[PDB]
C-alpha cells in the first residue's frame, strides 16, 4: 500500500510584490527571465 | 529518490485547495490564485520512502511563456477539471493536453475531476443553469481520458476528501510504473 503523506514543506512561494513591482520568491529558472 | 508531481488546469477549478487538502488534510478558507507554489511530502510505497514534490502552477493564461518552465523532468501530470466547469473541462483538449504533451511527450498523466461534492449542489446546478449547461458526468470525462490518451481518469473532493488520496497514490503509481 502507499502510506498518508509525512513531512509536508512549503518549498517556493512565488507572488508579485506591488510595492517594489516586481515577482519575489521566484523559482530560479523564471528569475534569469524576469530579473 | 523523488517523484515529481506537476498539477495544472484552469483558473477556479481547485487545484491548490486538492493539494493543500491533501498533503495538510486542511481546507484553505480564502481564495487566492497561484502564481507558482512548489510543495513536497514524503510518502512510503512498499517499505520504501520517496519525497513527492508537488508543483502548483497557475491555470491564467497570463502565465503561459512562464509556467511550462517547471515542467522539465515531470514524472507524473495531474490534469485538472472541476465536474462542474464545461469550459474547464473543453480546455483540457484545447489547452493542457496540448500543453503537457507538447514539453512532455513521454510523461504520463493523469484526468482529474474536482470539486465533485458541488454535483449535487442546488444552488450551483441553478449557475450552470442559468446559462444553459450542466455536471460533467464520470461517463464522458472516462471517454475523454481513453481519447487523449491519459493514464486513467479519477475524481475527488478537496472540501470532502472523497477520493482524494487515491489519486495521489494514482499518481505516485503512475510514476514508479
Ligand atoms: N466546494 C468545493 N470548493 C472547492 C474545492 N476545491 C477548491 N474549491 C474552491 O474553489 C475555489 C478555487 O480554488 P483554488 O484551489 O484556489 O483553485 P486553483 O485551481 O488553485 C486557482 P489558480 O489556477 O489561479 O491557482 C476556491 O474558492 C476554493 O475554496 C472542492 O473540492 N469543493
Ligand atoms: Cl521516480
Ligand atoms: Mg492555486
Amino acid at each position: 500500500e502507499i502510506s498518508a503523506p509525512q513531512n509536508f514543506q512549503h518549498r517556493v512561494h512565488t507572488s508579485f510584490d506591488p510595492k517594489e513591482g516586481k515577482f519575489v520568491g521566484l523559482p530560479p529558472q523564471w528569475q534569469n527571465i524576469l530579473d | 529518490q523523488t517523484i515529481k508531481c506537476v498539477v495544472v488546469g484552469d483558473g477556479a477549478v481547485g487545484k491548490t485547495c486538492l493539494l493543500i487538502s491533501y498533503t495538510t488534510n486542511k481546507f484553505p478558507s480564502e481564495y487566492v490564485p497561484t502564481v507558482f507554489d512548489n510543495y513536497a511530502v514524503t510518502v512510503m510505497i512498499g517499505g520504501e520512502p520517496y519525497t513527492l514534490g508537488l508543483f502548483d502552477t497557475a491555470g491564467q493564461e497570463d502565465y503561459d511563456r512562464l509556467r511550462p518552465l517547471s515542467y522539465p523532468q515531470t514524472d507524473v501530470f495531474l490534469v485538472c477539471f472541476s465536474v462542474v466547469s464545461p469550459s474547464s473541462f473543453e480546455n483540457v483538449k484545447e489547452k493542457w493536453v496540448p500543453e503537457i504533451t507538447h514539453h512532455c511527450p513521454k510523461t504520463p498523466f493523469l484526468l482529474v475531476g474536482t470539486q465533485i461534492d458541488l454535483r449535487d449542489d442546488p444552488s450551483t446546478i441553478e449557475k450552470l443553469a442559468k446559462n444553459k449547461q450542466k455536471p460533467i458526468t464520470p461517463e464522458t470525462a472516462e471517454k475523454l481520458a481513453r481519447d487523449l490518451k491519459a493514464v486513467k481518469y479519477v475524481e475527488c473532493s478537496a472540501l470532502t476528501q472523497k477520493g482524494l488520496k487515491n489519486v495521489f497514490d494514482e499518481a505516485i503509481l503512475a510514476a514508479l510504473e
